[PDB]
């Protein structure tokens, strides 16, 4: 359950929090992706990488030597925590989107976070953030030691993770 | 065949702004239609009891009886009797509680120690600890607040008071608030209202932004 | 009369560097011919109890037995049984001693918080607090060493472990060392030592003095 | 045929947390049916020994016998006798090993020298060295923990203890840990833990970080 992801603040800190809004990163990396007009959403910048990535003293991937089964469990836990934190972020009505009985726009946010995770494992990210690049490279290394086939196999389980969180 | 009379801890008075008398029985043989009453020094019945528990399956009764009394009456320190009417006992079993006398009041000192710099480096979580020292009696109620709004009791916990190593007659309580490192590295207040009898106004608070330790006269910055 | 179990704790075995099994028979009358022996399931164990506690103010003994067992044997999870044979007991009774099982181990994160600025300004004392957070199971031993030398147990007091605010299974404990502002201003590094099962080395040490917080690159000093 | 039983080195004591022994032997007749055994002056039951080495083709057969011994018993220095019987030699190979006594315990001084700037300037490696000097018992066990997680013995190489040049009784040792200069610049606080008998808790830490050792380059003296 506990993974080291804090409550979402991408569109503003939760009340009583006031500031902390994350702006759209309309920039591209020369080394990775070269020219890309896509702008990274605040939510994606705040994606709950979970145990896949620790920010201690810069950025260091936590899956340097992780088995395929372990990586699947880590991603499942990360998606579950992302769903939980997104629900508590939109339920309090702090997300700009959120200002059935689910919080308005929560399903959009969780589906889009799942899409971002899919593209993180697949390695086809439109724009690579700080956490995106190293995680993409390491996940490519782990599986190929073909990534698309792996995710096309475990997507049902990963989405079952979101359903179980809900 | 005794009765456990729980006095209202000062946290209880401060939380609900009323003095609540709760006496819990124990080690009483099983039978129905058992009644309890609360009586003060003069013996007059104070208030009928509510939220009475059903017969205890564990063979030892634990019935909760609530009686309301004037705050000043409890502050004076009279002996309030909880009379338990039990069929087996020829006379009702009586237990009484009075607040301790003496207990030289000493104002608490509320110092907030912000998170260690080596904890913020983890960039995961931080624990703002609101140290409270040099107070008596051993009853405080530390409550946290962010930006002036109360925080849910899930986020903070208060260690039980313990004797202070230096002063024998004083105690110290130690409370922490688990804050997210982003919310700390961004300027946030996280006050700490400390409720105690020895305080003049019965509550004091100290805040810790990220900028408390900052010099406030030279915003010295390092940039590549 | 009743036999009670006192398993050794990490606070005990680490301090004494030996696993001391203790038996307890609470409030037994002052009689003669106290016999205590220790046995595992196989039963070949034979240890002799020494220095039985003297009569307490209640005028009734409390049987206490001292036994020496290898750390590996205790860590094996084998249940330890202590024989009790005494005149007051109508028949000998055996008490069962074993450690809790099925609990995960998480290494603590010893964060050493220097005393608050407000407290040093009083020029009365400083309480360097050792925050031992995120650990499990709830059994931690905190030692305070100054300039590489142990400090007297009187100076510091260690808070009992409490459940962590947010993390479900983890705990947190605090140890405060009270020292004069002059000593703190001089700087002796006041190392905090934590002993816990989950630590890879079984011990971790942290250090703090007046110079830890001050920035290293720039020495901006305001003068009049 | 004489068995060269080896005492459990302190590195074995602290790395495995258990006292494991062996009875390596110089042998004349390559193979015999009977296996190793261990005896004590107390004459307690021998421990189980398994996984004996296969016949050595060059006739210098060496056999290993594993036994579990209490740390306190080995700490006391009581002699343990390896008893090995073979068909060729009816007389048991009675040889005794005990930890040497009479040697004063001297606390190691651990000094973590950062990498030479001549090395970081290459931006290819950063060999952090844990200089352990001044410990009188030859035994020592240096372990490296990076960013709070212990590192495998592959990464670092610990030099064998050697006599100190100046002080004859004392010894010294080295333990270099090599990490790519990318990791060093992040400031990961590479910590060295030395395990030695003389230490107050048998382990002391010294942490080196990219910032440590950097003097105050800028000394701004704002005076009004
Ligand atoms: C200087 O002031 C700004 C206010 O916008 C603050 O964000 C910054 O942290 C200050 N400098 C340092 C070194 O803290
Ligand atoms: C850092 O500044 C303080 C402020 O007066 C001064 O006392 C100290 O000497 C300075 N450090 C060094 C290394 O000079
Ligand atoms: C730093 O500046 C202060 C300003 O008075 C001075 O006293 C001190 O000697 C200086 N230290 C160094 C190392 O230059």
């Amino acid at each position: 359950y506990i993974r080291g992801c804090q409550s979402k603040t991408y569109d503003g800190k939760i009340f009583p929090g006031k500031g902390g809004e994350k702006q759209w990163i309309c920039k591209d990396t020369i080394i990775h992706g070269d020219t890309n007009g896509a702008c990274i959403p605040p939510r994606t910048q705040n994606l709950c990488v979970g145990e896949l990535w620790d920010k201690s003293y810069g950025g260091r991937s936590n899956i340097k030597n992780d088995t395929k089964e372990l990586l699947k469990e880590k991603i499942k836990n990360a998606i579950h925590k992302e769903t939980e934190l997104l629900y508590e972020y939109h339920d309090t009505g702090t997300a700009i989107i959120s200002k059935n009985g689910l919080p308005k726009g929560f399903c959009h946010a969780v589906q889009r976070s799942f899409i971002d995770y899919k593209n993180m494992i697949l390695g086809t990210s439109v724009n690579i953030y700080e956490h995106i690049g190293k995680l993409q490279e390491d996940i490519k290394k782990i599986i190929e030691k073909n990534v698309n086939a792996w995710w096309k196999g475990i997507e049902r389980e990963m989405w079952d993770a979101v359903r179980c969180a809900i | 065949i005794r009765v456990f009379a729980i006095p209202p801890s000062f946290a209880s008075i401060f939380l609900t702004k009323s003095t609540k008398l709760t006496c819990l029985v124990t080690d009483l043989t099983t039978y129905d239609s058992v009644t309890i009453s609360w009586t003060r020094q003069n013996g007059e019945a104070v208030k009928t009891h509510t939220n009475i528990s059903e017969s205890h399956p564990n063979a030892t009764f634990s019935a909760v009886g609530e009686a309301s009394i004037c705050e000043d009456d409890w502050n004076s320190g009279e002996r309030f009797t909880c009379t338990v009417t039990h069929t087996d006992l020829p006379s009702p079993l009586k237990q009484t509680i009075s607040r301790p006398k003496g207990v030289a009041l000493h104002r608490p000192d509320v110092y907030l120690l912000p998170p260690a710099r080596e904890q913020l480096n983890l960039r995961e979580s931080a624990t703002i600890t609101c140290l409270v020292t040099g107070f008596s009696p051993a009853d405080v109620f530390v409550q946290w607040m962010q930006r002036g709004q109360p925080l849910s009791p899930e986020k903070y916990v208060t260690s039980a008071p313990m004797p202070e190593p230096q002063a024998p007659g004083r105690y110290f309580a130690h409370s922490i608030l688990t804050v997210s490192e982003e919310e700390w590295n961004t300027g946030e207040t996280y006050t700490c209202v400390v409720a105690h009898e020895a305080l003049p106004n019965r509550v004091t608070e100290r805040t810790v932004d990220k900028s408390t330790g900052k010099p406030t006269l030279y915003n010295v910055s390092l940039v590549m």
